[PDB]
């Protein structure tokens, strides 16, 4: 991915995570648990079905026939039509083609993103409290109950309250 | 003493192409190429005419398989391997250009000419065309010498289209077994056929001889046409081997025609149509027939192409 | 105590849409679809030909509404709906071909084919031909036979394109109101006219009758035509119902041709062209006319499409 | 956007700010003013430009005319041409909305990116002298005259002159 | 006291465009239009057949020149320019049809027609064709009356396709020198010849006249053909001016057929073919002929557009 | 680029980088050094010819002759025949140049986007041992020998080791 995080710095995805895209799983002296942040879940979720929508939406044009399944036409205006098809479906297998690559390079390079959105996102709100592991994980110098990580799921966290004492702790 | 951040993963993940990679492992994937047949023509909603056993061609000069569709009317047309355009073995010049124009005609509406003879005999007939006894095509005239081997008057017949669209005329040639019998029809000398519109000129000299047996019969009918348009006369000078429009034909409005071999289901809805039946798809592409006709996705040549609906899977 | 980074932003933002979404606004757009007509041919800088009354095709035979016409030279050729290629009813033998070639030759040049004729008379006119009188085609010449119901001796004319370019050869077939008509001008019995150019073979039967009423006439001609490479040699054997080239004609260069009802204007200069006027744009599409001819945008049904020239419009 | 920033971290725009597109709101002792960066604005300007100049480059191809509106050619080639003409219509229908949207997507990343370019630069400039507020904004321990700030804004900033104080202001 | 970071850089950068700029300086590039030519015909692995001097419609009639490809058999097919489809001036009907047919037949298999004459000439013959004395087309048969002035019996004769795959009918009609000529060889009074197959009906009335001399000769013969299906009889009625079909023509199999002026080479490997040669590249584009035909990379206008397989080139 | 990295914060590349496409240039006691780091390099290589392979899998479809060279066909039928094969060689040259802008504009972003990854990774491996310059480069405040530095590259790095001294020659 072109975000560097998704199979990136972050070394591997979650299959117990079924709850959303994204999310958070901590540890702290009450043990582990996991959970899911919607917000982030949500644009990508948006943005994909945006491109869904854009290529189901096909109100498309009428064509006739102009060839003879029972009753072949005259030969040199067959083989024009055949000519002229043949030609039409190369454009148009190369455009699909393109289009499936084009837009599954944006999607996974998207959903990267999305994740590095988030993981920079919850640094800024812990402004010299915890320090960067490298793996995708920050680790907390002051002490995190179950209400602490609550809180910063919920952009709640303040870092003015843990200030001196995680500073010292360094 | 921490909080991870991670994402999600499965442990079956969906393959798909990018730009970079063949067969990049993702959460989820939906296909974008339609490979889904239903095998009937959905015609739900639709003013539709199966033509069986009649010939598209069949519906203006009306042989006895065409008498239930000499003025039908119709959103689709359909058109099966049976149907024939005769009865009397012939062929129609320009068949197929005639063919697209009936297909988007949303049927015809057919209106006397107005032809009336004297000199001349007008109830010719075969056992070819069948209608419980020997006949002929029901909007034509076969036109003769009142007795064997008589003369045939130099003759002028013209129609005038009095109405706001263009009429479709048609009038057949007549091909007899021998140059003896073309004799007999209509007398010695070479006959002369010609046909003259404001925005048309031809001729039509006919060609006696011996052709192979079709419907037990050996001789052909050509069949021919022209759209004459409103306030404009057709004139038809001739001689003999000349058969006779006694209606003009003239088209309703719009349809769409296909060729199948499926049935007909008014219990499906589709707008892309082909000989082996529908396809109703929201998919921008199609892999099922590249002259599949209506509005239908693009034909391509791929069976599958993955578009991916989820981000990179990362198990383990 | 603090330095806030940011971007800009407007009240007025413009919509557009994206691979993901549908009208997102963003700070400013420009249109990629070009809507604007100039009512007008915009023929600065060109040797522009307007037709008017005299058609295409015309040019080669020359009615008396081509008379002006006969050898023109252009860069740009525009047609006429009022414009008429006869005077006496008659039609071409591939037509459209023809006007193709036409329209792209960058004009005509005239040149003598130098046929001489013994034993015929070659000034036939009619009232449909107006020059002061009965008269006919500038470039052609009615050949009959010289007294009323005489013979008309089988004839062998030959033209050999001497020229390092291939000639436009033109001969016109007549069709008159009866079989006593044709007998008048050319004498009875049927007469056959035949041409060999080493690289074509043709041959022509006339069909008397009697046709509808046109500029107050009944009769036709019927205009033929090929092209004779250089020295390459046709002949002309005929027997009577011939309309005789007098010049050949040869192509002068290039130009573009285009069919219109709008007026010239050598004020606006421009290279897309369509019936209504001229398509002065340098956006990479138009919703115009897709039948537009010359240097133009791609035609696309879309009337607009909307391409970002600025970021992300976040307001309040 | 990819990057995060614009409808990101950064909340909103600035209607304000009509001197460019990306720029400084300054607050310290002296009260606010504002200001505008001239290399990022103009970088996203020229590759903004330099799209539009790549799709007006268009020295188009001679096509005539092969039908007659005056004189309808014969049906049979009529159909075959109206087929082929509507063909290519879609395609180029196609391809303009494809183009568009393709191209409306990078434009929007590209100004996210180049206002996250600005962005770490200036982190970039205060090491350890300010510190990241999360809504888009540097604080700075250490006090800055009109001078100060200018001094950012023209790449001048030295951090080794404030760097004690601001270090001991934490 | 530290450790940079960088990315290497060269002193010589290739150029590219992107979508936001032209000429931007990257690593390293490759070109993706192919401008390479072989000027030669590529043909190693592959039935050839170098048709040189004979014309590819020759090889159903069979003039001296295509004695040797009366039954060839061929994956590729290359007509020459000096190639030619007749001895006796003539022309074929529908011309590019027949060889688009032939180009991808995978080469033809004759078999008798079992055509028995009685009451007619049937060896005649022209130093046009020259097979060590005067001759004609080894497939066909030029039909007489038996001696000068003879008139001719109305004639009628059949040939069933036995087998599989449809039969390629070929017959001539010939034009003569004069009126008197054809009188001559088939006795006075106009003649007819007529075609009737199952799905096919035409008819062939002959037209004599002085054409300009080609191999020394005036006369003109008129080649004609339809593909005779399975089980279906074709029917000749005649009484002149008919040259008579002794074999018919079956199709092979595959073939690919093209038109050039360079030579062959059994060395080299290609599968897309022009005039000039043979393109041998993986490249998606080419810049070298438009009409290439075979599985070729798309022909584009731009001569070279480059991709980048680097990083940018930032030195100094 | 889209990543700020290339003609970016990093003022230009190494002509002396003969080794690799990333790669790190050190200084210390012992003098200053290079090399190439393997994994990024490799990671863009492998990208790129992943297009390359992309553009030449073209197995292509068969066309034949429409008209001819030698005996030019009637000139309606060619003149329909010229007016599609103009179209399709004018869809094809839009599609080629779309194709490779869109594509080298990839490149150029996807090249940019790897020395980012790099230079985070470092960033990450020096937790408060080493600060940002804002040139491409990492001031160091304990001492590295050759030993140290070839522990950076290989990713065994410890900066626990070197932690308490760094952090106070703050
Ligand atoms: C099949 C066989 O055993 N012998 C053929 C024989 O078919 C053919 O004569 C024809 O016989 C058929 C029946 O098989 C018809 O009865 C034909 O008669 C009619 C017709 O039905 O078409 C009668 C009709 O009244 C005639 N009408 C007019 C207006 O003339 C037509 C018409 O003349 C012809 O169709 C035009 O040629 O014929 C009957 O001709 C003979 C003739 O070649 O050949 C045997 O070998
Ligand atoms: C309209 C009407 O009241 N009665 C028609 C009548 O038009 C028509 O005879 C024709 O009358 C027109 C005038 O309307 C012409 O005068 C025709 O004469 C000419 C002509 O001008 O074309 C004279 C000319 O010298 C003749 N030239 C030659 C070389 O023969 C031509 C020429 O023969 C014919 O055009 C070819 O058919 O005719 C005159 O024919 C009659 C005839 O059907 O019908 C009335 O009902
Ligand atoms: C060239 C010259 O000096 N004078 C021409 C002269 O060519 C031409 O007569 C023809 O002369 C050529 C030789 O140049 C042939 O010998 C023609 O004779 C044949 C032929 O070879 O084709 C003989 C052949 O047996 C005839 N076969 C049959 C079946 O009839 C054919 C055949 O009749 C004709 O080809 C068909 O028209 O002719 C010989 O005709 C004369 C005739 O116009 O003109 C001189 O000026
Ligand atoms: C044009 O292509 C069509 C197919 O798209 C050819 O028609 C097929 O021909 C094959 C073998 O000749 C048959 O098995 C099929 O039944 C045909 N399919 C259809 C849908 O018609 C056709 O022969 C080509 N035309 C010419 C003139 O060569
Ligand atoms: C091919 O399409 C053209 C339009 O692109 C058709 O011509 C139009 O026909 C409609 C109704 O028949 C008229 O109202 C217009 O005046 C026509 N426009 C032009 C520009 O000619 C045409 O009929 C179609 N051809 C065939 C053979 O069906
Ligand atoms: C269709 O285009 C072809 C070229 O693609 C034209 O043929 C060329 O004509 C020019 C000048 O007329 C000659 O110099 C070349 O020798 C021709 N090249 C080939 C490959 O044939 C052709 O004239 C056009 N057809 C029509 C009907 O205008
Ligand atoms: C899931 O895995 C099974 C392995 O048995 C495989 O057959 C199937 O195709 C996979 N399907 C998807 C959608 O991953
Ligand atoms: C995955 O995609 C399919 C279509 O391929 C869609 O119907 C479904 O919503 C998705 N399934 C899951 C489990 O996310
Ligand atoms: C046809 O003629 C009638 C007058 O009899 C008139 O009402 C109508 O406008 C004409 N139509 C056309 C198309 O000229
Ligand atoms: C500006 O806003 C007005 C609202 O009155 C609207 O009519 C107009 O279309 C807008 N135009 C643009 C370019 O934003
Ligand atoms: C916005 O775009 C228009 C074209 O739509 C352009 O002419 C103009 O330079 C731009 N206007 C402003 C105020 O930036
Ligand atoms: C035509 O013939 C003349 C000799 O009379 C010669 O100058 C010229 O080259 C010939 N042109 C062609 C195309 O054969
Ligand atoms: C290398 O530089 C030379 C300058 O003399 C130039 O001619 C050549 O085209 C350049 N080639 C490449 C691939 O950079
Ligand atoms: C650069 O690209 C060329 C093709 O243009 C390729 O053959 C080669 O591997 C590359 N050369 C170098 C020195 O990287
Ligand atoms: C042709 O007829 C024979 C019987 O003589 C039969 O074997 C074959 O099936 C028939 N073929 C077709 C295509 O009707």
């Amino acid at each position: 991915g072109l975000f560097g995080a998704i199979a990136g710095f972050i070394e591997n995805g979650w299959e117990g995570l079924i709850d959303g895209w994204y999310g958070f799983r901590h540890q702290n002296a009450q043990g582990e648990g996991t959970a899911a942040d919607y917000k982030s879940t949500q644009s990508a979720i948006d943005q994909i079905t945006g491109k869904l929508n854009r290529l189901i939406e096909k109100t498309n044009q009428q064509f006739e026939l102009i060839d003879n399944e029972f009753n072949e036409v005259e030969k040199q205006i067959g083989n024009v039509i055949n000519w002229t098809r043949d030609s039409i479906t190369e454009v148009w297998s190369y455009n699909a083609e393109l289009l499936v690559a084009m837009e599954n390079q944006h999607t996974i390079d998207l959903a990267d993103s999305e994740m590095d959105k988030l993981y920079e996102r919850v640094k800024r709100q812990l402004r010299e409290n915890a320090e960067e592991d490298g793996t995708g994980c920050f680790e907390i110098f002051h002490k995190c109950d179950d209400d602490c990580m609550a809180s910063i799921r919920n952009n709640t966290y303040d870092h003015s309250k843990y200030r001196e004492e995680a500073m010292q702790n360094r | 003493d921490k909080i991870c951040l991670g994402h999600h993963a499965v442990s079956n993940g969906t393959k798909v192409n990018t730009l970079t990679e063949r067969g990049v492992e993702v959460v989820n994937a939906t296909e974008t190429v339609e490979r889904t047949n239903i095998p009937r023509i959905c015609s739900k909603g639709k003013r539709t005419v199966d033509l069986g056993q009649c010939g598209l061609l069949g519906t203006i000069t009306g042989p006895p398989q065409c008498d239930q569709f000499l003025e039908f009317s119709a959103d689709l047309i359909i058109e099966r391997r049976e149907g024939s355009d005769v009865c009397y073995p012939g062929k129609f010049v320009n068949e197929e250009a005639l063919r697209q124009i009936l297909r988007e005609s949303g049927g015809i509406d057919k209106e006397a000419m107005g032809f009336t003879y004297s000199g001349i005999r007008t109830n010719g007939a075969t056992s070819a065309c069948r209608r419980s006894g020997s006949s002929f095509y029901a909007e034509m005239k076969w036109l003769l010498s009142n007795t064997d081997n008589a003369a045939f008057p130099q003759m002028t017949k013209s129609y005038k289209n009095t109405r706001k669209s263009p009429a479709l005329i048609v009038w057949g040639i007549h091909h007899s077994v021998s140059t003896a019998e073309q004799t007999k029809l209509y007398g010695s000398g070479n006959k002369l056929v010609t046909v003259g519109s404001s925005n048309y000129q031809q001729s039509f000299v006919p060609s006696p001889g011996a052709r192979p047996q079709v419907n037990g019969l050996s001789g052909r009918i050509d069949f021919h046409w022209l759209m004459l348009n409103p306030n404009d006369t057709v004139t038809f000078s001739f001689n003999g081997a000349f058969i006779a429009p006694d209606r003009a034909s003239f088209l309703r409005g719009k349809s769409m025609g296909i060729q199948s071999g499926v049935q007909v289901d008014a219990n499906c809805e589709g707008d892309c149509y082909h000989s082996g039946g529908t396809i109703i798809s929201n998919l921008p592409f199609q892999n099922i027939d590249s002259r599949a006709v209506g509005k239908c996705p693009r034909y391509v040549k791929q069976r599958s192409l993955l578009l991916a609906t989820g981000m990179k899977n990362v198990p383990e």
